[PDB]
């Protein structure tokens, strides 16, 4: 069984960490220098660092050598217990479907509680049901 | 291969029967490269936008499916490796299931994430 070792990384570029190491891997896996890794683990509701297997801590040190964005913390590699490589791979409830109930972030409905109607195949937008609040053009000139 | 990396980080999604993630562009040209005489998602947008669905979190980089414990957890020890995922949400209608069955494969739910 492989172990699971913890990597730091910059805050805001996992996904691009993660895009970065397989294209090296696919780079570096017919040549003299290849790589020892199995899998990188990047869960999405983390920021700041990553995860990868390796079964020694030599190897993730020989493999994570020459990145820019892994060279923060390259000089220390934590271990977790083995009843944690459960625990990374639970997500608690993507997030995208219809007739559901979801909430603002910008806008003048800040943090008012909505409902979604209908969704649209291309990603642009996404229909929502709201109740206006203004006052009808009454009270503001 | 060089074919399975998504080439752009924008519009990607994620399958339903053995998590690929790719970009929209890979499961329109290419498709799925796990299982292609079964689906048949190549040449099209529609089947594309059918089975593989946008709904989906987190990220794995698969390697070595032979050896490794997340492989063997995630049941994709029988696929190719590359990127995919550990929580692909949805389900397929009922028009595309029932010939899976006839056809000898059995469409197991990938949604390994827990509710509530
Ligand atoms: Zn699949």
């Amino acid at each position: 069984d492989p172990n699971l070792w913890t990597v730091k990384c910059k805050i805001g570029e996992e996904r691009a960490t993660a895009i970065s190491l397989m294209r090296k891997f696919i780079a570096y896996q017919f040549t003299d220098t290849p790589l020892q890794i199995k899998s990188v683990v990047a869960p999405e509701h983390v920021k700041g660092y990553i995860y990868v297997e390796a079964y020694k801590q030599t190897h993730v040190k020989q493999a994570i050598e020459g990145v820019g964005n892994l060279r923060l913390g390259y000089w220390n590699q934590q271990m977790v217990p083995i009843k944690e490589m459960t625990d990374v791979l639970k997500v608690v409830k993507a997030n995208l479907k219809p007739k559901s109930w979801v909430r603002l972030k910008r806008g003048i409905y800040k943090d008012d509680i909505a409902q979604v109607d209908y969704v649209e195949p291309s990603q642009n937008t996404i229909s929502l049901k709201m109740i206006p609040r203004i006052d009808y053009d009454r009270i503001k000139a | 291969a060089l074919e399975t990396v998504p080439k752009d980080l924008r519009h990607l999604r994620a399958c339903l029967l053995c998590s690929l993630v790719k970009t929209i562009d890979q499961f329109e040209y290419d498709g799925c490269d796990n299982c292609d005489a079964y689906l048949q998602m190549k040449g099209n947008r529609e089947m594309v936008y059918d089975c593989t669905s946008s709904s989906f979190d987190g990220i794995i980089a698969m390697m070595s499916p032979e050896d490794s414990w997340v492989s063997k957890w995630q049941r994709v020890s029988n696929f190719k490796p590359g990127v995919y995922a550990v929580s692909v949400t949805g389900r397929l209608p009922q028009g595309i299931v029932r010939e899976l069955k006839s056809r000898g494969v059995a469409y197991k739910s990938r949604d390994t994430a827990i509710k509530t």
